[PDB]
């Protein structure tokens, strides 16, 4: 009388988040004539768990 | 940015940049074997013995 038994898990995660956030200017014509602003903003994540 | 004919001609460009990157893997297996036999042939002593 023999038997055997198997019971495999497999259990997996992801969250793959991101972000990008800029900014302008460019007020120039006027007292003046140029001058220029911007910023950049860009993060990610990425959590795997398996 | 800066310019003029006049009085206020200039330039200028402060630009940054920060960047951080981490990553973290972390990893743990774990194994646990356990396994045992047995055999038996049993011996009795005959009722009659001195």
């Amino acid at each position: 009388v023999q038997e055997d038994h198997v019971r495999s898990s497999f259990l997996l995660d992801n969250q793959n988040s991101q972000n990008t956030v800029t900014a302008s200017a460019g007020i120039a014509f006027l007292n003046i004539v140029n001058f220029k602003v911007e910023t950049d903003y860009i993060s990610q994540t990425s959590l795997t768990k398996d | 940015t800066e310019l003029a004919l006049f009085s206020r001609v200039n330039g200028k460009f402060s630009t940054e940049f920060q960047r951080m990157k981490t990553l973290q893997v972390k990893d743990q297996a774990v194994t646990t074997r356990v396994q045992v036999r047995n055999r038996i042939y049993t011996v009795k002593t005959t009722p009659t013995s001195e």
